This record gives structure tokens, C-alpha cells and sequence, in this order.
């Protein structure tokens, strides 16, 4: 009867935002324990106030400490024995503070960290919720706050952050080595050929992928990736592919990125945001509802916007995003915010729906391209393009080639080699094990990490 | 070897912060130190501080007692934090806390163990009821505390392994040498024990009573690595706990040098009317050593460093290795000679021997990770030549090796399984695997 290594609390807290001792109560922006995100799962006091503020006092105490000992650097990690806790600087002045309990195994409690994502990869799930949260609200947090007020900034942090601690999960789960770089998850394919001569790879589809941002007026950008696979001409036709609150798959990822007029990094976060989609359609942030007229549209312009940052050779733009569905692929549309006027929404997503439906079949034959001692699970990650291509597969949920613990021993493994060599954010680290598993981690602007089975 | 890998104020780190210049600077040149070791009370008011002054360091042993009491008092110990370049770590033993700051790039788990061995000193000196009723408490400890500590920034791969190292004598000829150092057992004797140059040589024991390693290693740290054996040049017989053989026993340690590199009698007895007993034991042990020769093979043996790594491998790659035994937990090397140029002053040496220390501590780290079950581990350091190194943990044995960066995996993995043949083959002469009767 092992207690699960559930997290204990999350604090958003900008210090400079209490000075005075009567305004250190609005230094946590956010707070969130496992008492308040019940709610919030089972959905998808002056003391405990008191310890609020301690935690976060201490934690500003720790930093202040650390600063003089690191010549300019905080406390990323804490290490307790029933807390792995971790406070990481998303930006300038605000931090996140989460503590995450370890495994209670049984009221003497034995405490354990088997599971437990490494507060590596607790930073990168962190800083990744947080680049979400800026793609829907704002280009920072303290733009957020000098433009709507500390009230707003609250309440929207507040519905983001329980609806993501309600749906994180801080076990070791899906594909965390995509996770723990962060970046573009690539399909199997990768990406659709763009010179001609490639159209088993795309070609065709790229191009007509390419027109349509000229074709149309108002869209900048189109995102479109393979999460799943074509639709089972079975009874149940719907297979509620949309939802389920899985993982995204090993060859799941975007197929076509944009042609270009959005920074790298707002591409990383709009292809993360496709990937709550997949996993959390109809109960992502911003309640994707699909339209009743067509079931392809979900997300529709006829308001609600995203914030990204455009390409230099093209600054915020707050784009207008297009969720158009087809079963294996989810193209995410990019409007400018004045110029494709809902009123004439009903007809563009007619004329969508005639350039987007050609795209179906050519596309998943395209998508289907694929580009050694037994098995060879290499993960590609270039550093300048954000891109990641990984083979290695996910962990399973509780036919897969792998088992559930052997992919949780070598899947940590994994990313404790690639920390201790600082691949986050020659090099050759080469690790074997007593099971046959064979890390190659080389530096490459690739961080090359080929793993050989057995 | 890599010049000028890592960090870069290794110079001057073991060089004590002096008194004379302001406090602002002397604050800014201790918090300037690569490693520290401060020991403080549950109150958190300072104890002991490995390179500034307890006024210094004050402030800051002062900040992190108010962390570990709020810690404490949310029922949650802490472990230690990193920030960064720079890890805390944080030991509870009884009263005390134990905090090692690094910027070595160095694991909890050596730090830890470092931290232990601060511990197991001070468990040795006081014994643990007056260590819990003390809550003075480090007279005299404090000069071998800090040498050890420096020890620990050097390199101390006997503390990175857990183990101790051997003098690499001829089987028959350490069977003798135990051979006499038992026929003079005196029928009192309780551990008996004798090292040449911080390389142990033989070991007597009694039937029932079992010398642990821990015990071997609170010895050794106390006497050789620390080098607080240096200046009482003469009949010794210091006071001791011995917490694997009793955490309670107040034991007795009789040290005398072998000067009738240096060769060192350790001898342990549970009376403190023995010690004028264990001279007889010395005498009657010296001219036996000395009607035979042995002493003059334990001098020169000793006087020899290491043995060269081209000499135990002939037409090798490898610069230097570090094997060790885990079931007869003691460990060896090549010598440092081949890593430096052969003119060479102690910063030199002293900086390459950091150096390597950090490559095998990195890798010690790689294989001795909790949840990741390691067996082999492969690095290569692009030093803009190059640095290749390995580190092989079966269950039988431990290996650590460096070569030039222009091996590869296999062209150097050879080069292992070659060192470990060469080990298994001298098992019997490179380490101890018995002991006396």
C-alpha cells in the first residue's frame, strides 16, 4: 500500500512584488497544494498561508544565500528526503517553487525516488507549462502583470496552473528524453521533402502547404503534424482520437512546420500546445470545442488568440489560432488578428476545407516514409532548429518491445548521463549497463544519443 | 595529459585565506574557495571551518542554520541543493551537521562519504556519548580535520573508493612479514596493523574479532591521509574509538616509526596499561624484521612509488588506471610519474593530480548513480588533444583508466580488460586478502 510520489506544492512568486512586510502576502502569485489541486483532478487558512509565505521566504533565502557562493547563480535543485524540491527562474524577477514528495512505501514511511522525474526534467516539464502559458497569455509574465494588473495575472495563472497540475503527472511517463530537451518532436518521417524530386516524402504536400499561407489572406503560418493513426473504417468511426489523456507515440510529431515568420522558440510552444491538444482535446486550455457544422474544425475563428513571437526577417503578433482536424494529423492554423474578419469565417473554412482535404490521403502516404546489432534507438536534437527527432520509444502505460520497468531503468538513465555531461539547457559519454542497453551520447549543434538493445 | 581542463583556482585553493587583509576581501577570497567543510551544533553557532575563521564564517553557517531549522521544523531533513556549478551537501550525524560545498563538479555520494569520514575523525577522537553530551569539542582534531579536508580537495581516491591501497609485496614474502608480526602476538595484542608509506602491509587478527574496512579507513585518515602521523615522531599511544568494533569502546592505538616511504607500526590494544607491553611488542617485532631484511624490503618497496604504467603494461596507450577490489575492498594504481612532464614542482603535480582525481570522481559519479544501473562508462574530454576514460564496476572488482584523447572505445576497453588481467593475476601481491590467525 505505497503512497504515490504525488506533488506537494507549486508557488509562483515574483519577489519584487512584496517589499514591505504587510505586501509579502502578494509576493505568491500563485499556490497550489495537493488539498487545492483535488479539485481540479477529480474536475479533469491563516496558517497554511503562513506556511506559504515561510517556504517562500526561505526559498528567496536560499537564493541570496547561493548567489554570493555561485558568483550569480540561484538554487535550481533542493534535496530532501521527503521533497525533491526545485525552484527554477522562468524569467526576470519570477520563479516557480515546486516541491515534489518522493514515494511514502509504508506510520514509518520508507522514502523512495525510484519514478520520480529527475528535477532535470521537472524544470523542463516547468518551463514548459510556463512557455504554454505565455503562448496563451501575454509575451512574459511581467508584461502580463504591468498590462492587465496583479487581480488578472492571478486569476489566469490560478485557471492555467490548476488545470495543468491537475493533468501533470510527475511520475516518469510517455517519452521523457523528448521531453527533457523540450523542443520540436519530430514525426517518424520527421519532415516533408522540400525540393522536388522528394515527393514520397512529401513533396507535393510541402508545396501545397507553402501556397496556402499566400493563397489565403491573413494566415502567416501552418503547423501540421501526425499524432495517431488513419481512421479504422470500423463501427465506432470516431475512436474519441481527440482525447483519450494519453502520450503522444514515438513517431507521433510534427510532419511541417511553418515556412518561417515565427521565432523557433514560439514554434516549440505552438507544437507543444498541438501536443496538449492531441492528448487533451475538448479539456486543453482554451476549450477546443469541435464545430457541429463540420467535425474537422475545432477551435474555430468565429476573440480567443495566441501569443508568439515572430521571426526578425519577417516581435509579438498575437496571432488568431485554427485547430483544423483530420483523424491522423491536426493542422494548426495561424491567423493575423484583423485582417480574416470572422464574419467571413463561414466561407474560409469552406475554402479550408477545399485546401485542406486533398491533404489527407497524399499526406498520410507521405508521413509513412521512414528514414545495428539488434535495435538502434538514436535521438537527433539540433541545438540551433530546435528540432527532435527521437526513435527511442515512449514508456508504456500500466504489442510495446519493451516492459514497463526496463523502460523506466534505462529511459532514467537516459537523461541522468545526459545531465551529468550538461546536454540541457566531443562529448562522447558512452555508458553501458548490465543489461545489454549501449548509450552513445555524442555532441555534435546535434546532441546525438544513439542507445543500442541488447 | 590535458593542461588547463575544468576549473582554474586549484593553485592557490589549498592556500589558507590569511588574517591580515579587511574582512570585505577575506570574505570575498573564502567565498572565492573551490571547497569548503563546515561542521556546525544544533544550534547552528559555528564549530569548525576548513579554510576561514569562525568569525568569517559566522554569517553564513548562521544563514544556513536558520535554513535547516525551518527544514527541521517542517520534519523534512534536508539533503543538500545545488545552485548551479556550486552543490551543498548536508549530513546529520547527532548533533552535528555536516556541509561540503563544491565547485568541483563532484556527486552527492562523495561528498557524503567525505563528509563520514569528517564525521568518523571526530567519532574516533570523542567517543559517542560524549559526542551526543558535548552537543572542546574538536580539541586538537581540528589540524587533523583540515589536512584530511585538504587531502579531500587534492584527490583522495582511498575516500572516493572506500578502500585502502597495499604496498605490492611478493605473496611469500607478505606471508613472512605477517608470519613474524604474529610469533611476537604477545598474547594481548588486540588489532595488529603496519603500513609503509600510507600503504598498508600486513595485518594480524584475532579468531573471532574481524578487522572491518571502516575501521581501516578511520585509521588511515587519521594517521596517512591527514598526515598527522608527521611530527610525533615517536612512541605514540593516542587514544581511539574504533565505532565498527564498538561505538562505546574507548580503544588505544600505539604508533611508532620504523626509522631504526616511511614505515609505520599501528597496534591496537583495549588496555591502557599495555603501551610499555606493546614496546616489547616493537623491539621484539624490529630486530626479528631486522635479523631478516624484511625492514630494508618494506624501505625500499615503499621508497619506490607506484609501479609505472608502461612497466605493468608493456606498449600501452593507458597514462594511468585505478583498479580496486571489492571482496577484498583495497584498491591500487599506477604511479603519477608518466602524467607530468619529469621536470616538474609540486603545482604541477599537484594540479594534475586534481585533475585526474576529478576524471575519476565524474566518472565515479557516472557509475555509483542510485537508479541507473551502469556497468561501463566511456568519456572523452575534447581539451581544445584530447582525454579518454573508462570506468568498469562488475560486481567482482571496480576499474578506472585515462588515456590520450586518439584511442577510441575498443582501442582503450582492450587496454582494460588488459589492467584487469594484470590484477587478477596479481591479486595474491596487490592486496590482502586474509590477515593473521
Amino acid at each position: 500500500g505505497i503512497i504515490p510520489a504525488q506533488l506537494g506544492f507549486l508557488a509562483i512568486y515574483n519577489p519584487a512584488l512584496g517589499t514591505t512586510d504587510e505586501t509579502l502576502e502578494d509576493q505568491i502569485v500563485y499556490y497550489a497544494t495537493a488539498s487545492t489541486l483535488s479539485q481540479a483532478r477529480r474536475r479533469h487558512s491563516k496558517e497554511e498561508r503562513h506556511e506559504r509565505l515561510r517556504q517562500i521566504g526561505l526559498a528567496q533565502g536560499m537564493v541570496e544565500f547561493a548567489k554570493s557562493f555561485s558568483d550569480g547563480e540561484p538554487v535550481d535543485t533542493i534535496d530532501t528526503e521527503k521533497a525533491r524540491v526545485i525552484l527554477v527562474e522562468v524569467e526576470e524577477g519570477w520563479w516557480i517553487l515546486a516541491s515534489i514528495d518522493l514515494t511514502r512505501l509504508p506510520p514509518a514511511y520508507e522514502y523512495s525516488s525510484r519514478e520520480v522525474k529527475p528535477p532535470s526534467l521537472l524544470r523542463a516539464d516547468l518551463l514548459r507549462a510556463y512557455d504554454l502559458f505565455l503562448l496563451h497569455h501575454g509575451s512574459s509574465l511581467s508584461s502580463l502583470l504591468a498590462s492587465q494588473g496583479r487581480a488578472q495575472l492571478v486569476a489566469s495563472l490560478t485557471r492555467f496552473w490548476d488545470h495543468f497540475l491537475a493533468t501533470w503527472n510527475v511520475l516518469l511517463h510517455g517519452n521523457p528524453a523528448c521531453d527533457v530537451f523540450g523542443g520540436i518532436k519530430l514525426a517518424a518521417s520527421g519532415e516533408l521533402g522540400i525540393g522536388v524530386g522528394e515527393e514520397e516524402r512529401g513533396s507535393g504536400e510541402r508545396e501545397v502547404l507553402e501556397g496556402l499561407v499566400e493563397r489565403v489572406e491573413g494566415l502567416v503560418d501552418v503547423v501540421v503534424g501526425r499524432y495517431g493513426g488513419p481512421p479504422s473504417e470500423k463501427g465506432p468511426e470516431e475512436e474519441q482520437w481527440l482525447g483519450l489523456g494519453g502520450e503522444v507515440g514515438e513517431e507521433d510529431g510534427a510532419v511541417f512546420l511553418g515556412v518561417g515568420a515565427l521565432d523557433r522558440k514560439s514554434l516549440r510552444g505552438v507544437v507543444q500546445w498541438m501536443e496538449e491538444v492531441y492528448v487533451w482535446g475538448e479539456n486543453a486550455f482554451g476549450k477546443p470545442r469541435r464545430d457541429l457544422s463540420t467535425g474537422h474544425f475545432l477551435l474555430g475563428l468565429s476573440p480567443k488568440a495566441i501569443f508568439v513571437e515572430l521571426k526578425p526577417s519577417y516581435h509579438t503578433a498575437r496571432l488568431r489560432p485554427v485547430i483544423y482536424v483530420s483523424q491522423p494529423f491536426i493542422y494548426i492554423l495561424l491567423f493575423s488578428e484583423i485582417t480574416p474578419s470572422p464574419s467571413t469565417w463561414p466561407t474560409l473554412a469552406e475554402s479550408l476545407h477545399a485546401q485542406l482535404s486533398p491533404l489527407q490521403k497524399p499526406l498520410l502516404h507521405s508521413t509513412s516514409y521512414r528514414p545495428t546489432q539488434h535495435q538502434i534507438f538514436d535521438l537527433v536534437y539540433d541545438t540551433e532548429t530546435l528540432t527532435l527527432q527521437s526513435t527511442i520509444p515512449n514508456i508504456p502505460d500500466p504489442q510495446s518491445i519493451w516492459t514497463r520497468v526496463e523502460a523506466l531503468q534505462t529511459h532514467a538513465q537516459i537523461l541522468a548521463i545526459l545531465s551529468s555531461g550538461r546536454a540541457i539547457p566531443e562529448g562522447e559519454r558512452t555508458c553501458k549497463t548490465a543489461r545489454g542497453w549501449w548509450i552513445v551520447w555524442t555532441r555534435v549543434g546535434h546532441l546525438r544519443s544513439v542507445s543500442s538493445s541488447h | 595529459l590535458g593542461l588547463g581542463e575544468g576549473m582554474e583556482g586549484f593553485e592557490r585553493e589549498l592556500d589558507n585565506i590569511p588574517d591580515t587583509l579587511p574582512d570585505d576581501e577575506r570574505l570575498a577570497l573564502w567565498k572565492g574557495k573551490l571547497k569548503h567543510y563546515l561542521i556546525l551544533s544544533s544550534a547552528g553557532k559555528p564549530i569548525w571551518s576548513r579554510h576561514g575563521d569562525l568569525s568569517l564564517v559566522n554569517s553564513t553557517m548562521g544563514v544556513v542554520q536558520t535554513i535547516i531549522s525551518f527544514y527541521e521544523g517542517a520534519r523534512n531533513p534536508l539533503l543538500g541543493f545545488t545552485a548551479g556549478k556550486v552543490r551543498f551537501v548536508i549530513l546529520i550525524k547527532g548533533p552535528l551537521y555536516f556541509v561540503a560545498i563544491s565547485r568541483l563538479r563532484e556527486s552527492d555520494a562523495q561528498l557524503r562519504a567525505q563528509l563520514e569520514a569528517l564525521y568518523m575523525q571526530i567519532l574516533s577522537t570523542l567517543t559517542l556519548p560524549i559526542l551526543t553530551n558535548i552537543f572542546g569539542p574538536l580539541q586538537g582534531t581540528e589540524s587533523l580535520l583540515a589536512s584530511l579536508a585538504d587531502s579531500f580537495t587534492k584527490g583522495s581516491p582511498s575516500t572516493l573508493l572506500s578502500a585502502l591501497e597495499c604496498l605490492r609485496l611478493r605473496k611469500s614474502q607478505r606471508q613472512a612479514i605477517t608470519n613474524i608480526f604474529l610469533k611476537s602476538r604477545c598474547e594481548e595484542l588486540l588489532y595488529g596493523l603496519l603500513v609503509a608509506g600510507g600503504k598498508l602491509v600486513s595485518v594480524i587478527r584475532p579468531r573471532k574479532h574481524s578487522l572491518h574496512p571502516s575501521d581501516l579507513q578511520l585509521i588511515f585518515n587519521m594517521l596517512f591521509e591527514s598526515g598527522g602521523i608527521k611530527g610525533n615522531g615517536g612512541e605514540n599511544w593516542i587514544p581511539l574509538c574504533l565505532p565498527a568494533f564498538n561505538n562505546t569502546g574507548y580503544l588505544y592505538m600505539y604508533v611508532s616509526f620504523l626509522d631504526d616511504d616511511l614505515t609505520a607500526l599501528i597496534l591496537i590494544s583495549p588496555s591502557r596499561e599495555a603501551f610499555y607491553a606493546l614496546q616489547s611488542m616493537r623491539t621484539r617485532l624490529v630486530s626479528q624484521l631486522l635479523s631478516t631484511g624484511y625492514l630494508s624490503l618494506i624501505r625500499s618497496t615503499a621508497l619506490s612509488g607506484r609501479p609505472s604504467i608502461t612497466s605493468i603494461l608493456p606498449k600501452t596507450p593507458l597514462l594511468h588506471f585505478l583498479y580496486k577490489s571489492r571482496p577484498n575492498v583495497q584498491w591500487c594504481m599506477s604511479s603519477l610519474s608518466s602524467l607530468t612532464p619529469p621536470g616538474a614542482t609540486a603545482t604541477e603535480t599537484l594540479l594534475a593530480r586534481r585533475k585526474l582525481m576529478s576524471v575519476y570522481e565524474e566518472l565515479h559519479a557516472a557509475l555509483h548513480a542510485r537508479h541507473a544501473h551502469l556497468r561501463v562508462v566511456y568519456s572523452t574530454a575534447d581539451e581544445k588533444e584530447g582525454l579518454a576514460c573508462l570506468g568498469w564496476s562488475t560486481p567482482a572488482f571496480e576499474v578506472y583508466c585515462v588515456a590520450p584523447g586518439c584511442v577510441g572505445r575498443a582501442g582503450m576497453a582492450r587496454e582494460v580488460n588488459r589492467v584487469v588481467q594484470w590484477a587478477r593475476r596479481e591479486e595474491e601481491r596487490l592486496f590482502i586478502l586474509g590477515g593473521g590467525v
